[PDB]
């Protein structure tokens, strides 16, 4: 499913003109400040829920479990611990 | 999964009034959040092509559809590497999201599946 | 949108002094600095690392 | 014809590192493969050097590691580099595997590189486990004891196999000397399998973050990905530097600075952090043999992703529900890791069982269901 | 587990060596050696440290040779093959108080005092644990605690009952530099010294780390410039499509 | 004398007073309970380790930096 | 008293059980025991409990005299063994194994 | 700039020679600079600072 240069396995290409300029002719950091602020904000905003929801859920689960475990091994949690074992 | 399967199940749902009433609105939001249209793709451009059946379907595309698909893949690749989204006329509008490939792959698979059945026939 | 002789707009990126020796020299100063720190880092790495094979402190004692 | 293409030896290198046609849109998660190659080279260089100063005999092993720390020139660096790079190796391998799962790298036509990849992961685990025993501190001994006793669960022959592995009736000198020889060997085997999975990949080429063909738009591996790899190499080296020079023992267990004592058992015996999720899975099943099977299955089940993923589309970039499910799967994998090092106490016992069920149900139920439904939403939603 | 079963967690004290760019205070190391020698060494060995190791850290060559030369070590047998002793040399290891574990346990009501050469790495907490333990013996155990015979209450020690009694009291040592030898001062110095014993490369390591950080950071910056430079023709590429 | 003695006393009377009182009350209870007969044949014998830990943790938080400053 | 003899790297617990200890062990109804056994099956001589002092759970060494059945307590995952060294509470499945031991003399046993 | 390019950069042999010579200089000067800075931030603490008492 992959060939090599000159016969890569693309369907025939026609009608596309491609243009670019030399690395020496370009400013490599053109538009960096806009990208760093606005582009990163856009990209992060659009993915934020997919990270926040599972992280926040599993952190909550852990927090509840670790707090209960801590409480069961205090004096106050003696009776509840006895039942739990 | 085969395109045939996907198309048949979808048709069962679209038939049932109840089912369509609840599934079609969900499917439309799913497609909006999917966001492939914001890279100028049509849905069919995303289907896995590294299979004999799909390579045969792609070879049967009319030349113009084939040349346009090549351009959309190259354009989407350039948006991907630049970390940009399409703007203006590069965004695929819902009316441009046509199933150009589905009829070809359904014909390729119809023959492939008939061949499998007929390879297992038993003279009665 | 149709004519291929109308080059797309590259003015946001093009440098005015692109053909000058100063322009090239700057980029080679970056490449050269990088090559220089990589040479100095490799030398330090190799020297410190290979010294493990010289007599250890207990042997020199 | 250029020499790099004409000469058969040069042309092999050329095909992999120079003219190799790559997608033009690989993101930074395609850099973990070269970081894994870097870790492997660091482990070979530091590992062979430690072998020049280490003594595998149980009467001398722990002290030979102290001699490395104290007397050998830069021995502290070589030792800490080797110990911390073992952790970085697992961070990079988890990132590389997570990349592969998110982007559908296991789908046709890349089933073979993925399947050999699963074996590479098993060899890395074995390599790292045997290397940790070589220190012969308390965690070395007691971790070897607990893990090697799991083999006793194999029906009929298990006990015999354990004595055969140990070369005696408990973990001792024979076991340490054999772990040294195998720990030296296993990285060479691992390098061969790493090469095999790349040769297998070369038939399809790299996948890319959009999941589409890149045959329409290829870039040479060099100079583009060579220079992009340098960025993550230097980022990796900065993290390496912070641990090796400023906090060399953050990732370790203090009990491994106590010489192995078969009489006294340490307070808690846990594996190294990177094995903790598998250890939690094992604890979840109460039966010994059940637990061992589950633990092995948790790795071998990766082999069925090519089947249970029913999507007509490769990868998660455009699949919001799959992306949410993947997020929950990854976070659950981290919670299993945490539960691997808590005490066997309420309420962590039950929580570990629920997380284990979620781990397996991802492969067996959720991914097949979600991928089926998303196929239908793409079709109906775009009509 | 109960908090008692874990032991109380020691405070984070501001040690001189805390700090990416900070060495040990060598005057504290020297004072800590003196506490080791006059208090701890009665029960605890320091077997991984040789006399040569003190030199240029805490002592001059001559001071360390003097310490070595005061001791007798086993020599090679004489010509009739009879055992002989010799004076110590810088290459010799600091000798321990007991010939074997059995003798050590017999002298300490069954408890075995560990070797202290790696203790700062072999316990969670390091210097803070050593300082907290040495200074954390309450006059009276909390009401209700039943100590096993030969045990002393110390909340930092897991389970609370440690076989080592309190040993540091104001003025058990007379420091040679005139520092007031309070319990706190002696515990701080000996904890510093033991941390050095566990990780004697510490000072060199952190300086080499500073050089590495600087070089690697500059290389990271330059690698970003170079990558962007080389990739700009790809990032800047534009297309005109005229459908055939 | 040991600077810690003064610093610890000050921290107990001051910022850690609530915990000091909890420990004190615990001790009173336990000692009184030990005084009562058939204590040796009791199921649950209370200690004061927990309260002690809360107090010491508090004293250490208010003292650690101050103590090392005067050594 | 309970001794710990190293034997093939494993600890051997040898307890010189008193009369009343033997009695305490012979009480527990065999019925309610993960691993149902009576002391007579375990010891060949009631005054010599000889066991392989490796916990049957994972393979830590139980601390003797501790427990809740006042025999042996594995600190690792909290499993409690008896005066017979039978498992009573915690994750451990089996009673502490008995090595093959023979009393050559009445004052010496071989293991 | 043209002169500098022509002498040190145009020929790769000259460029590599310049890079290696600079690496040699950097290595020696950086060593000395770090040593002095390290000694200033850790003043009074190192053996070299207390050695004179003994
Ligand atoms: C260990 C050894 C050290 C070496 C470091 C290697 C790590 C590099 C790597 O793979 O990650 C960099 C990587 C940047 O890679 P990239 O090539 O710019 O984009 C890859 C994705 O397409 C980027 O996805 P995107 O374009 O959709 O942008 C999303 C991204 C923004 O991405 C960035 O540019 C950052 O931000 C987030 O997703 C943040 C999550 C929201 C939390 C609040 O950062 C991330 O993608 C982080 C998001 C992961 C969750
Ligand atoms: C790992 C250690 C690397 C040490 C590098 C030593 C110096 C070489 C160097 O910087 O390469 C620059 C040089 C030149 O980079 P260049 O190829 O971009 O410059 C060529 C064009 N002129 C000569 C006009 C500037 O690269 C090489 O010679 C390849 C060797 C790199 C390894
Ligand atoms: C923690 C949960 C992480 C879930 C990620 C969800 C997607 C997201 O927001 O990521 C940003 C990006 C989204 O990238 P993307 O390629 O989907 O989208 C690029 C942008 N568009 C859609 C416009 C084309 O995801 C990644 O880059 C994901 C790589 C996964 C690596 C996971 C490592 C975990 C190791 C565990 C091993 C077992
Ligand atoms: C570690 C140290 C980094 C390597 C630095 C080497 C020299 C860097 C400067 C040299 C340089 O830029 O010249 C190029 C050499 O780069 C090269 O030829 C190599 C390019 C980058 C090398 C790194 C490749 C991937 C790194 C990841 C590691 C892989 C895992 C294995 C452990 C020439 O090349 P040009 O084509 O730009 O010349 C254009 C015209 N002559
Ligand atoms: C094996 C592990 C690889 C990671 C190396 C990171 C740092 C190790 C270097 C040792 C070290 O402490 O060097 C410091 C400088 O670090 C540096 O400047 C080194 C950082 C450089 C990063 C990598 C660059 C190339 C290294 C790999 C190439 C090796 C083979 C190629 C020929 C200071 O030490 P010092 O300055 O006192 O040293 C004497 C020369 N004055
Ligand atoms: C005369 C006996 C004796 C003296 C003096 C003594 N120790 Fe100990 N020490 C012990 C014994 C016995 C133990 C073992 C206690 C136990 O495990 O129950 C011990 C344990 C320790 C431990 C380890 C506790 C643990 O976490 O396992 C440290 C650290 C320690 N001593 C440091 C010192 C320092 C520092 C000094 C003096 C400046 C010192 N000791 C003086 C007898 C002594
Ligand atoms: C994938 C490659 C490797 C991995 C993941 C790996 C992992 C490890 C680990 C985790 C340790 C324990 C480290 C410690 O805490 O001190 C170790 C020790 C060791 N490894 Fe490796 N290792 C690898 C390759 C090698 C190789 C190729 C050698 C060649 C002999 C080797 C020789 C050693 C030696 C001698 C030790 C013991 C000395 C010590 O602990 O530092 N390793 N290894
Ligand atoms: C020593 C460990 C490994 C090394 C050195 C290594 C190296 C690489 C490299 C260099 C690539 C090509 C570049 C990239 O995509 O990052 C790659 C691709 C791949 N690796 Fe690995 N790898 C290792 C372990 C693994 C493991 C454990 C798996 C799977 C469980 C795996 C599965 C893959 C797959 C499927 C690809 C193709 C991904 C794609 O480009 O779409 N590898 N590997
Ligand atoms: C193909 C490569 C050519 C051969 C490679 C050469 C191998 C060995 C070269 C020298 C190794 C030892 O060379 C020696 O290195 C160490 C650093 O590691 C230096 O030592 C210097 O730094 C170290 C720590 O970085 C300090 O402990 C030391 O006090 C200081 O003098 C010596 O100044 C140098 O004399
Ligand atoms: C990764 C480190 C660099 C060392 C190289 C890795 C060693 C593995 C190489 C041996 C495996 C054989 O590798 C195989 O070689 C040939 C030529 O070399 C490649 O062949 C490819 O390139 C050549 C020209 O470059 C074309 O003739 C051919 O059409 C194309 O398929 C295969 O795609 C590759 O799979
Ligand atoms: S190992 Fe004995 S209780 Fe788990």
């Amino acid at each position: 499913y992959m060939g090599w240069w000159g016969h890569m396995g693309s369907p025939p290409q026609k009608g596309i003109a491609g243009y670019t300029i030399s690395p020496f002719a370009a400013r490599p950091f053109a538009g960096v400040v806009h990208a760093a602020i606005f582009n990163t904000f856009r990209r992060t905003k659009n993915q934020a829920l997919f990270v926040i929801l599972p992280v926040s859920f599993f952190y909550y689960v852990w927090t509840q479990a670790s707090e209960k475990n801590e409480w069961l091994y205090t004096k106050a949690g003696r009776h509840e611990l006895a039942k739990a074992l | 999964a085969s395109i045939t399967s996907v198309v048949k199940t979808s048709e069962l749902i679209l038939k049932s009034p109840l089912l369509s009433k609840i599934v079609v609105p969900l499917a439309k939001t799913y497609v909006k959040f999917s966001g492939y249209r914001q890279l100028g793709f049509k849905m069919n451009d995303l289907i896995i092509e590294e299979t004999p059946n799909m390579q045969l379907a792609l070879r049967r595309l009319p030349p113009t559809e084939s040349y346009d698909r090549v351009y959309r893949l190259i354009r989407a690749t350039q948006f991907s590497l630049s970390h940009k989204l399409a703007t203006g006329n590069d965004i695929t509008k819902p009316e441009e999201d046509d199933h150009y490939l589905i009829p070809y792959i359904l014909d390729v698979e119809a023959e492939a599946f008939e061949k499998d059945a007929l390879d297992n026939l038993e003279v009665v | 949108g149709k004519s291929t002789y109308k080059i797309p707009d590259f003015t946001p990126y093009l440098k005015k002094d692109r053909n000058t020796d100063a322009n090239r020299l700057f980029s080679y100063f970056m490449i050269g600095s990088f090559g220089m720190l990589s040479a100095a880092g490799a030398k330090a790495t190799v020297q410190d690392f290979l010294s493990n094979m010289s007599a250890s402190a207990d042997v020199l004692a | 014809m250029a020499l790099r293409k004409k000469n058969s030896l040069l042309n092999m290198a050329n095909s992999y590192v120079l003219d190799s046609p790559q997608p033009s849109n690989l993101n930074y998660f395609w850099n973990f493969g070269s970081l894994l190659a870097l870790c492997l080279v660091i482990q070979l260089a530091t590992g062979i050097t430690l072998a020049m100063h280490y003594t595998s005999h149980a009467s001398l092993a722990f002290d030979s590691v102290e001699h490395i720390m104290r007397d050998v020139n830069f021995g502290w660096f070589i030792r800490y580099a080797h110990a911390n790079t073992a952790s970085f190796f697992f961070i990079c391998i988890y990132a590389h595997m997570g990349r592969n799962i998110y982007y559908g790298s296991y789908k046709t036509p890349r089933v073979l590189p993925w399947s050999i990849g699963v074996i590479i992961f098993l060899l890395l685990i074995i390599t790292a486990f045997m290397g940790y025993v070589l220190v012969f501190g308390q965690m070395s001994l007691w971790g070897a004891t607990v893990i090697c006793n799991l083999v006793s669960a194999i029906p009929w022959l298990g006990e015999d196999i354990v004595h055969f592995l140990w070369g005696g009736f408990s973990v001792g000198n024979p076991t340490l000397q054999r772990f040294f020889a195998l720990h030296y060997l296993m990285p060479f085997v691992l390098a061969v399998f790493a090469l095999l999975h790349l040769i297998a990949l070369h038939t399809a080429g790299s996948s890319n973050p959009l999941g589409i063909t890149s045959n329409v738009d290829k870039l040479s591996m060099h100079p583009y990905y060579s220079f992009k790899d340098l960025i993550t190499v230097f980022a990796f080296l900065l993290m390496f530097t912070l641990f090796v020079f400023f906090s060399p023992d953050k990732l370790g267990h203090p009990d491994n600075y106590i010489p192995a004592n078969p009489m006294v058992t340490p307070a808690s015996i846990v594996p190294e952090w990177y094995l903790l999720p598998f250890y939690a899975i094992l604890r979840a099943i109460p039966d010994k043999l059940g637990g061992v099977i589950a633990m092995v299955a948790a790795i071998l089940i990766l082999l069925i992703l090519p089947i249970v993923d029913r999507s007509i589309i490769r990868g998660n970039a455009f699949k919001p529900i799959s992306k949410l499910l993947f997020g929950f799967f990854i976070c659950n994998f981290l919670l299993l890791g945490v539960l691997g090092q808590v005490h066997i106490e309420p309420p962590f016992i039950v929580l570990g069982q629920i997380c284990t069920i979620f781990y397996f149900s991802y492969f067996l139920i959720l991914l097949p269901m979600v991928s089926t439904i998303e196929n239908i939403f793409f079709y109906i939603g775009s009509l | 587990m109960t908090a008692a079963e874990h032991g109380l967690h020691p405070a984070e004290y501001p040690w001189p060596q805390n700090g990416m760019l900070s060495t040990f205070d060598h005057a504290s190391l020297r004072r800590g050696y003196q506490v080791y020698k006059e208090v701890c060494a009665a029960c605890h060995s320091l077997d991984r440290i040789a006399w040569r190791n003190l030199v240029g850290v805490t002592h001059t060559t001559d001071e360390a040779k003097a310490f070595a030369e005061e001791l007798e070590y086993d020599d090679e047998p004489d010509d009739e093959g009879n055992p002989r002793k010799r004076p110590g040399k810088l290459a010799d290891y600091i000798p321990g108080p007991y010939p074997n574990e059995q003798a050590a346990r017999a002298a300490n009501q069954g408890a075995l005092p560990p070797d202290l050469s790696l203790i700062a790495k072999a316990r969670h907490g390091g210097a803070d644990y050593i300082f907290a333990l040495l200074t954390g013996y309450p006059d009276e155990p909390p009401a209700g605690v039943v100590l096993a015979p030969g045990m002393n209450y110390n909340p930092y020690f897991p389970g609370g009952g440690i076989g080592m009694a309190r040993t540091l009291f104001d003025g058990v040592v007379e420091y040679e530099d005139g520092t007031p030898a309070t319990t706190s001062q002696m515990a701080k110095d000996v904890a510093a010294f033991l941390t050095w014993a566990a990780e004697p490369e510490h000072d060199e390591r952190k300086k080499l780390g500073l050089k590495a950080i600087i070089v690697i950071s500059a290389m990271l910056g330059l690698s970003v410039y170079i990558k962007k430079f080389k990739w700009s023709p790809i990032k800047n590429r534009k297309f005109i499509y005229n459908p055939p | 004398p040991d600077p810690a003695i003064a610093l610890h006393e000050a921290a107990a009377e001051g910022p850690c007073h609530d915990f000091k009182h909890h420990f004190d009350e615990c001790v009173e209870r336990v000692t009184k309970a030990q005084e009562a007969e058939d204590y040796d044949h009791a199921e649950y014998k209370e200690d004061c380790v927990e309260e002690f830990f809360h107090l010491q943790h508090c004293i250490n938080d208010n003292t650690a930096d101050k103590l090392f400053r005067v050594l | 008293k309970n001794v710990i003899i190293k034997w093939r790297g494993k600890p051997i617990f040898i307890r010189h059980r008193t009369s009343e200890e033997i009695e305490e062990a012979n009480e527990v109804n065999v019925a309610t025991l993960r691993d149902p056994q009576t002391d007579d099956e375990r010891v060949q001589k009631p005054e010599w409990l000889v066991m392989i002092g490796v916990c049957t759970h994972l393979g830590c060494v139980p601390i003797g005299e501790a427990g809740d059945f006042g025999g042996w307590f594995c600190p690792c995952h909290g499993s409690h063994y008896d005066i017979s060294g039978r498992i009573r509470r915690g994750p451990a499945p089996l009673n502490l194994e008995i090595p093959e031991y023979d009393f050559a003399d009445a004052e010496t046993l071989v293991i | 700039a043209t002169t500098f390019y022509n002498v040190f950069v145009k020929r790769n042999s000259a460029f590599v020679a310049t890079i290696l010579a600079s690496a040699f200089v950097f290595d020696m000067t950086f060593e000395t600079a770090i040593d002095n800075f390290w000694d200033r931030i850790n003043a009074g603490k190192q053996w070299k600072d207390i050695r004179h008492k003994y």
